RNA sequence: AAACUGCAGUUAAAAAGCUCGUAGUUGGAUCUUGGGAGCGGGCGGGCGGUCCAGCCACCGCCCGUCCCCGCCCCUUGCCUCUCGGCGCCGGCCCGAAGCGUUUACUUUGAAAAAAUUAGAGUGUUCAAAGCAGGCCCCGCCUGGAUACCGCAGCUAGGAAUAAUGGGGACCGCGGUUCUAGGAACUGAGGCCAUGAUUAAGAGGGACGGCCGGGGGCAUUCGUAUUGCGCCGCUAGAGGUGAAAUUCUUGGACCGGCGCAAGACGGACCAGAGCGAAAGCAUUUGCCAAGAAUGUUUUCAUUAAUCAAGAACGAAAGUCGGAGGUUCGAAGACGAUCAGAUACCGUCGUAGUUCCGACCAUAAACGAUGCCGACCGGCGAUGCGGCGGCGUUAUUCCCAUGACCCGCCGGGCAGCUUCCG
């Protein structure tokens, strides 16, 4: 059965990015993928995108600019220490340059550039570049 | 696939233990099954008895035949073939001496040398074959 | 394939595909006003009924159900509504 | 895939008296001792193959941290038209490899050769002028550059990079 | 899917978005609930319950009408049934199976069929216990389900 | 450990017949982020008043504020513990002085032997070492250092994530006052009920009309084969490469009529259908079960995968009964040409059939774990549903169909393909 949505919807945006697409349609929709996807397009990885309001947990339609290379998720959620933010990020991006680990820490969920200015640790929800 | 659940740790640390009985180097090793496996039972080298040298009798001038001897090692009884280092320090050697014995071979065999023979002559009477050779002792009877 | 806008379908395309498949979900069943033959009293019959629906006037039987929809008896008139 | 087989297609495929005597003689560079290149200095210009990027990426490497650890001094990696068309070549596929190769650090150096065969202009390069360092992980390349003298090469091995004729290597791997 | 069945299949009900009663609609909250309570005398299951309301009387959703779900009205004027429905039902076919059964001994089939019927009687029970419907001693026996149902 | 992750499982070593199922592992979305009422002050726009036209004079209304800033008020509750009651029959009611989430995670702060290690100073003549401040006829030069120290136990800041928590559109009784039957105050009982939202293109259940060589019990038909009785006719019949054992003038074989027994379910029969797999085909009746489709019915997370454990499992075979047509391992007879051309013929034991107990194996195949998501076109096909220009039959019962076209689901299979 399906036990992880925010894995599901960044797989279908992501094979929609192969195969040349312009929109992608996720279900179902979610919190915690609202954030992740808000944290994408201030970076210019996505675009605009439309919440459409059902009577059961939504769904989600995604401009595509063409420009990701790959998203994914971490499962499970680990436990990430400021200490070991360095590591995480030369195992999952392949440059300094380009390129986020997006995190869930107390303050919120953020990228991880922004956790360090914070000051804060939390666990990983994922990457994109 | 393999499970990759946070509380797996006791999945992850049976299949890690499985894993290491199927290297043939850790069943070995901690096992002891071939802590006597070399010729010398375990040794680097071993002690024989001198029993007659098959080069010098047959009348072949070869020069990698004639430095080949036959010995009986003391601490198993087995008979082996060894080489002498040079033609010349045969005449150190009498038959029924007492010799010490090394490996040989590894590495491999060089041209003009005999293959399958995995031993050389090292000392008699505890006493090295190169200081006899140079005159820097002498054998003591 | 066809360029299809994922945001904006049309009327036509909506009303084609499975209920449980469209952007929003909506069922293809109704509710009619059926008026007896004999008494003109009116009844509401949902039209995919699974019981046979009795005028309440006359007991006259309205309708039959069946695998789809409920067929009416011959000569009682409906209406959809809403 | 069909990228694939025409890759390996493509490889395939790849395998009197009174006149003056005149003789081109080209000259011993000077700045060799016997088999020491004392001219490469700590400013080290290193040019970079198209598959030495890529497995870069498959190693988790990155590109001039790597080459520091290695070497303990400043690295300038070099990137010429002729392997910057290979990347392009190849396709979205490799495009990760090809933002990492327009980096403003990388010196971007021009070549007007006849062809893109960037195995032939890597070997031009070394023969002129016997200041680069030449990172690739191809073996024939490799057994190429190494009847020039003077000129060093840098691979991958195990997850570090190595070095192969340089004297002043200090932080490299042993065996 | 199916929990035991090979197939997996789509057919079900779509709720309307729109979750307010229609104009035309001429009954009102407390009659819908004595027909409820006449309803639930005569001995039909809630299930069926619904299913008149919506043929005959035109209630497409008596949640809608009247704000509560058809089980909690029946529980509040103490109209509630002994056991849940959906368990009460699975008890009635496996008591079925058996008396077939006995009768018929080289129906293999009849055997492996009910296997998979007390095993859902299984699963059921034991979510029913975790949330206190049922006692911490109720357990499902063979001769005791014929007095159960 | 020299050259958070081992590499693989169609054909190269290998995924084990099938389903259920325990421990372990993993689990959809949302809420727990309060409500009110009037007076002020700023800010903008306009009008008027008083004084004798006003920066150099005081007052007062009105409209508005992307929208600021004051000032007051409601926030329900519960009886597990404790402290109480001048309350009612050990039980109950009540006020509280009682309770009204917890943790994981992350960032701190304490408390935690030296030596070793990292690191700062210092001409042992250098170095390996060693050492642990100096000056003045208070005062200066500097700081003779410092850092680390798993988990668990203490400590306190934090919004996310994940666990955990989250009345009757009823009944009978009393008491006190004010009035010509009325009203207003008030006091204790009895039953039932006690719950965060939604309704997943998650799952279960119910309901409706269908559908299928799916299963079990009984019933029934059809030729064929074998045996028997009678009739007609008269020398051969059988079998093979060729023959020979065998049967026949007391009539074989062949033709006709009738009777009995045991098996079997052709053609229609399809790459169609059903079942977890093994497997499943004459008519009619009965018993229980099931997929898909239809649904504006119901419950509300009840779920996935699974060592242990359990049910089933072609053919052959074992044990005990009942039968025995056909075929037939074994065995006995008759022959044994061609030939790398290579296993016949007659009789036929056990078996093949049925009812009970075992046995648990197949090239028991896609030589290919399961659940979920995503990822091209084009037509047919089986079932269910919806809409339809027209043909074709028609309905006491039985029944409302056959063909053609478009669409929607889940199946059995195909033709073509991009990337991978
Ligand atoms: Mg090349
Ligand atoms: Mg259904
Ligand atoms: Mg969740
Ligand atoms: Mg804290
Ligand atoms: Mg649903
Ligand atoms: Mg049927
Ligand atoms: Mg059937
Ligand atoms: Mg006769
Ligand atoms: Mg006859
Ligand atoms: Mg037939
Ligand atoms: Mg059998
Ligand atoms: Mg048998
Ligand atoms: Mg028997
Ligand atoms: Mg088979
Ligand atoms: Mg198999
Ligand atoms: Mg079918
Ligand atoms: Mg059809
Ligand atoms: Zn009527
Ligand atoms: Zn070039």
């Amino acid at each position: 059965v399906r036990m992880n949505v925010l894995a599901d919807a960044l797989k279908s945006i992501n094979n929609a990015e192969k195969r040349g697409k312009r929109q992608v349609l996720i279900r179902p929709c979610s919190k915690v993928i609202v954030r992740f996807l808000t944290v994408m397009m201030k970076h210019g990885y996505i675009g605009e995108f439309e919440i459409i309001d059902d009577h059961r947990a939504g769904k989600i339609v995604v401009n595509l600019t063409g420009r990701l290379n790959k998203c994914g998720v971490i499962s499970p959620r680990f436990d990430v220490q400021l200490k070991d933010l360095e590591k995480w990020q030369n195992n999952l991006l392949p440059s300094r340059q380009f390129g986020f680990i997006v995190l869930t820490t107390s303050a919120g969920i953020m990228d991880h550039e922004e956790a360090r200015r914070k000051h804060t640790g939390g666990k990983i929800l994922g990457f994109f570049f | 696939g393999k499970c990759r659940g946070l509380r797996t740790a006791r999945k992850l640390r049976s299949h890690r233990r499985d894993q290491k009985w199927h290297d043939k180097q850790y069943k070995k090793a901690h096992l002891g099954t071939a802590l006597k496996a070399n010729p010398f039972g375990g040794a680097s080298h071993a002690k024989g008895i001198v029993l007659e040298k098959v080069g010098v009798e047959a009348k072949q001038p070869n020069s990698a035949i004639r430095k080949c001897v036959r010995v009986q090692l003391i601490k198993n009884g087995k008979k082996i073939t060894a080489f002498v280092p040079n033609d010349g320090c045969l005449n150190f050697i009498e038959e029924n001496d007492e010799v010490l014995v090394a490996g040989f071979g590894r590495k491999g065999h060089a041209v003009g040398d005999i293959p399958g023979v995995r031993f050389k002559v090292v000392k008699v009477a505890n006493v090295s074959l190169l200081a006899l050779y140079k005159g820097k002792k002498e054998r003591p009877r | 394939p066809l360029a299809k806008d994922l945001l904006h379908p049309s009327p036509e395309e909506e009303k084609r595909k499975h209920k449980k498949k469209r952007l929003v979900q909506s069922p293809n069943s109704y509710f009619m006003d059926v008026k007896c033959p004999g008494c003109y009293k009116i009844t509401t019959v949902f039209s995919h009924a699974q019981t046979v629906v009795l005028c309440v006037g006359c007991s006259t039987v309205l309708c039959q159900p069946t695998g789809g929809k409920a067929r009416l008896t011959e000569g009682c008139s409906f209406r959809r509504k809403q | 895939g069909k990228q694939k087989k025409t890759r390996k297609y493509a490889t395939m495929k790849r395998m009197d008296p009174s006149a003056l005597k005149e003789r081109e003689v080209p000259q011993h560079p000077s700045c060799l001792f016997f088999q020491y290149n004392t001219q490469l200095g700590p400013p080290y210009h290193i040019l970079v193959d198209t598959n030495f990027i890529n497995f870069s990426i498959k190693a988790k490497l990155d590109l001039v941290q790597s080459m520091m650890d290695c070497l303990y001094a400043k690295c300038i990696p070099c990137i010429t038209d002729c392997v910057m068309a290979e990347i392009e070549k190849l396709g979205q596929k490799y495009r990760v490899a090809l933002r990492i190769a327009k980096d403003p650090r990388f010196e971007r150096l021009p070549c007007t050769h006849k062809g893109t065969y960037a195995d032939d202009c890597l070997v031009q390069r070394v023969t002129q002028h016997k200041c680069y360092i030449v990172a690739t992980v191809d073996r024939d390349l490799k057994r190429r550059i190494r009847k020039i003298p003077g000129v060093p090469i840098m691979y991958i091995s195990n997850h570090r990079y190595n070095i192969e004729r340089m004297p002043d290597d200090y932080g490299a791997p042993r065996f | 899917g199916r929990m035991h069945a090979p197939g997996k299949g789509l057919s079900q009900s779509a709720l309307p978005y729109r979750r307010s009663v229609p104009t035309w609609l001429k009954l009102t909250s407390d009659d819908v609930k004595e027909q409820i309570y006449k309803l639930a005398k005569k001995g039909l299951t809630p299930s069926q319950i619904g299913v008149i309301l919506r043929d005959s009387h035109g209630v497409a959703q008596v949640r809608f009408v009247t704000g509560n779900k058809i089980l909690r009205i029946l529980k509040s004027k103490g109209l509630a049934p002994d056991l849940p429905e959906d368990l009460y039902h699975l008890i009635k076919k496996a008591v079925a199976v058996r008396k077939h059964l006995e009768r018929n001994r080289k129906d293999k089939d009849a055997k492996f069929r009910l296997i998979l019927i007390e095993s859902r009687i299984h699963r059921l029970a034991r979510y029913y216990k975790t949330k206190r419907v049922l006692p911490p001693n109720w357990k499902y026996e063979s001769s005791t389900a014929s007095a159960l149902v």
